[PDB]
């Protein structure tokens, strides 16, 4: 929890899944002990950040990661499934974006190498396409 | 070792009722009719085990349910069964025995 | 506005005043279900009220899944019944609903983000974990779940008029962070 | 010198003492073990805070206060004994182990293949 | 069990970082590293 | 109507009678005591009821799902016996 | 000779730190009371030495039901080739007193 707090503080994001990567937390128990910190600290009183590290994960171009960040704010703002948490809209946004691009991850690789399941990523995709109108920068 | 719930069906009964008979009418040492049920009840279940393909498939409403020590029993009403031919039932009492 | 929520759910204790022998109850009853090793409880139920009671050896008996007041109590004193009539000296006490859940929809989506930065200090908002904002309301306390489409959820009360007093006082809330 | 420590050092220093074993007890004994196996080294990288990874050219390197570095990597196999008998898990690991500084013009980094006007892209005086 | 854990990187890295900074290897060696001289090409 | 069946029921009674054989045996009665048995049982065998082991039972709102393995079955007169049985049934 | 990997880098690094991915190998991942008491009584007689294992196998009771009773007929001796074993110290009376109570 701790940690996970420091990461948000600090501007920095880190995924629930990686510190659970790094620490077995039984997730529910986490949530709640999250909260109750996180309470804790207004008593003594955002996906973005993420779209770059993931391109990290795939070696992708400036371009590409920007491209991006254009998407998730773009998507965002049309609301739409308003989520369904940021995980699945920051890879969907990618999945798109390189899709956009002639570089191939194909599917699989970027299911398996960024833990998402490949039905979510080709689910986000079908609405993603056809909001594909206003989602251009240039 | 192995239920006793198969005694209650059409070939448990009539065994239990040729027993019987051969206690009653006759002389036959009792307790070995014990002693043959115990093989019953062993049998039926080795070959229902091993003896057996038909896959039943039934259908219908949930008349009355019911748990406890280890039985669950069932009473489905206006059912359709389905062999491997489908047939239909009024009623049907089901008696389940833990597999474990 | 014009939307009052919807009651869900009501779960209530009864004291049934005298001990009881489990594997005779679960017995005896027609609806009834109990395997000692996964929970200790007889778990009964009835068609009318269509509800479920959780039913102790000390005699005390927890009822829920009605969707009123009055047929919480309806459905309690049957189950009291039932009890009686397989032989055990019960009775209808102490008669206490501890949790109501209410339910309704807005019609617009809700900006969670937003209301959650705004009224950070009663809000819990981790979309990967759970999809819908927890709101911690004060007065009267009641726990609320938000979510982007604008259903609501409300919770946590022992009477009525705790659901319709927090909603009325969300209600401006939710407004103020509309999508459309 | 360095590039022959780079080649041949750190294979031999992993390669020498990389087995070991745990011994484990029970009333049956049993054994754990893992060993290390062929070393991999990469270009010179850089971690940046929010995790963002890329190349590292020198000139930025200096400017920014950084280490010019590569990453480590072993190949770690895992394996079980039950006592010889044995089951495990291989393959799929490689492993970080840390960061090594980088010599300029060696081997490793970048510059060393550069050539004259490659270099003035990156801005080292030839 | 779990390989992250198990190994922790900033043992060798800020091992060396450290031991390079410092030129100190140990003292039982000292000075060993010493920032370069760019007074001129030829120093 | 069912074949398998009566093919289960004549494996139960051969089996089940020479078993009890050394016990009839030892109880020192008569072999041909142990035929009329066998004779009497058959004869005998010439309401709606399924016995039979659960695997799994499940339930979600007012829709029941039960696994069901080695039974036997008496619908309408008539005898089934059974590897397997799927249940789906709907409660009010 | 030594093998410089030669990718973008991103890729090894995410495997590197926290890489949402886990897990995908294994190594170190880690009769009634009456008749049951007067039956286990007999096999004291029958048997010095005996464990609650093999109590529980006759009595299909939890061990630590076994564990009380015992306690009071039997006691333990942890210590020798019998150890982790409960030895002896009318049974047909004891057998009575049981079906009473």
């Amino acid at each position: 929890a701790s940690i996970l707090i420091g990461c948000r503080r600090a501007e920095v994001a880190r995924t629930f899944k990686e510190i659970q990567s790094l620490i077995h937390v039984k997730t529910k128990e986490f949530g709640k002990t999250l909260n109750i910190m996180k309470n804790i600290l207004r008593g003594k009183s955002q996906n973005l950040t993420y779209i770059p590290r993931f391109c990290s994960h795939l070696g992708l171009p400036m371009q590409v990661t920007t491209s991006a960040e254009y998407t998730a704010k773009k998507c965002k703002e049309i609301k739409e499934i308003a989520g369904k948490s940021p995980i699945t809209i920051a890879v969907v946004s990618i999945y798109l974006n390189i899709l956009l691009f002639q570089i191939p991850i194909t599917a699989a690789k970027v299911g398996q190498t960024l833990q998402v399941t490949e039905g979510t990523i080709k689910s986000g995709y079908k609405i993603l396409y056809e909001h594909r109108d206003k989602l251009v920068d240039p | 070792g192995y239920y006793e719930l198969y005694r209650r069906s059409t070939i448990g009964n009539s065994l239990v009722d040729a027993l019987d008979t051969l206690i009653s009418d006759g002389r036959i040492e009792a307790s070995l009719a014990m002693r043959v049920l115990e093989t019953f009840d062993k049998v039926v279940a080795e070959t229902l085990k091993d003896n057996t393909q038909s896959k039943l498939t039934v259908k219908g409403n949930l008349d009355t349910y019911g748990f406890c020590d280890d039985v669950w029993t069932f009473i489905v009403k206006n059912c359709q069964v389905t062999v491997e031919s489908v047939i239909s039932v009024d009623k049907l009492r089901i008696v389940a025995c833990n597999s474990k | 506005s014009g939307i009052v929520p919807t009651l869900q759910n009501i779960v209530a204790t009864v004291t049934l005043g005298c001990r009881l022998d489990l594997k005779t109850v679960a017995l005896h009853a027609r609806n009834a279900e109990y395997n000692p090793k996964r929970f200790a409880a007889v778990i009964m139920r009835i068609r009318e009220p269509k509800t479920t009671a959780l039913i102790f050896a000390s005699g005390k008996m927890v009822v829920t899944g009605a969707k009123s007041e009055d047929d919480s109590k309806l459905a309690s004193r049957k189950y009291a019944r039932i009890i009686q009539k397989i032989g055990f000296a019960a009775k209808f006490t102490d008669f206490k609903i501890q949790n109501i859940v209410g339910s309704c929809d807005v019609k617009f989506p809700i900006r969670l983000e937003g209301l959650a930065f705004s009224h950070g200090t009663f809000s819990s908002y981790e979309p990967e974990l759970f999809p819908g904002l927890i709101y911690r309301m004060v007065k009267p306390k009641i726990v609320l779940l938000i979510f982007v489409s604008g259903k609501i959820v409300l919770t946590g009360a022992k009477q009525r008029e705790e659901i319709y007093q927090a909603f009325e006082a969300i209600y401006p809330v939710l407004s103020e962070f509309r999508k459309m | 010198s360095f590039n022959q420590f780079v080649d041949y050092t750190l294979q031999d220093i992993i390669c020498e003492d990389s087995t070991l074993i745990l011994e484990q007890l029970a009333q049956i004994s049993r054994k754990y073990e893992i060993s290390f196996g062929k070393i991999y080294v990469t270009k010179p990288m850089v971690n940046e805070s929010d995790g963002v990874t890329h190349a590292l050219y020198p000139q930025e390197a200096r400017l920014r206060n950084l280490t010019y570095s590569s990453g480590l990597f072993v190949d770690v196999k895992k394996r079980t004994y039950e006592l010889k008998y044995e089951l495990a898990e291989e393959s799929e690991g490689k492993v970080f182990i840390g960061r090594l500084p980088i010599m300029l013009r060696s081997k490793n980094c970048y510059l060393s293949e550069a050539t004259e006007s490659d270099l003035y892209k990156l801005k080292e005086c030839p | 069990f779990n390989m992250k854990l198990a190994i922790n990187a900033k043992t060798i890295t800020s091992g060396l970082k450290y031991a390079l900074a410092t030129g100190n290897w140990g003292s039982s060696r000292a000075g060993v590293s010493q920032v370069l001289n760019r007074y001129t090409y030829s120093s | 109507s069912n074949a398998e069946a009566s093919r289960v029921y004549e494996i139960i009674v051969e089996s089940v009678v020479n078993e009890v054989r050394e016990d009839f045996e030892n109880a020192g009665i008569d072999e041909q005591t142990l035929q009329d048995l066998k004779n009497i049982w058959q004869k005998k065998l010439t309401e709606n009821l399924m016995l039979c082991l659960y695997d799994k039972v499940t339930r979600t709102k007012a829709r029941w799902k039960c696994s069901l393995k080695d039974g036997v079955v008496t619908i309408n007169r008539n005898d089934y016996t059974f590897q397997k049985a799927q249940v789906e049934a709907e409660w009010v | 000779r030594i093998t410089t990997l030669d990718e973008t880098v991103g890729v090894t690094m995410s495997h590197t730190g926290m890489s949402m991915r886990s897990d995908n190998s294994n190594f170190l991942k880690v009769m009634p009371k009456k008749e049951i008491l007067d039956y286990l009584f007999k096999l004291f007689d029958e048997y010095d030495y005996w464990s609650l294992k093999g109590l529980k196998e006759r009595t299909r009771q939890p061990e630590a039901h076994l564990k009380e009773c015992l306690d009071k007929v039997a006691t333990l001796v942890k210590k020798g080739p019998y150890a982790f074993k409960y030895t002896l110290r009318k049974e047909e009376e004891r057998k009575a007193t049981l079906g009473e109570l």
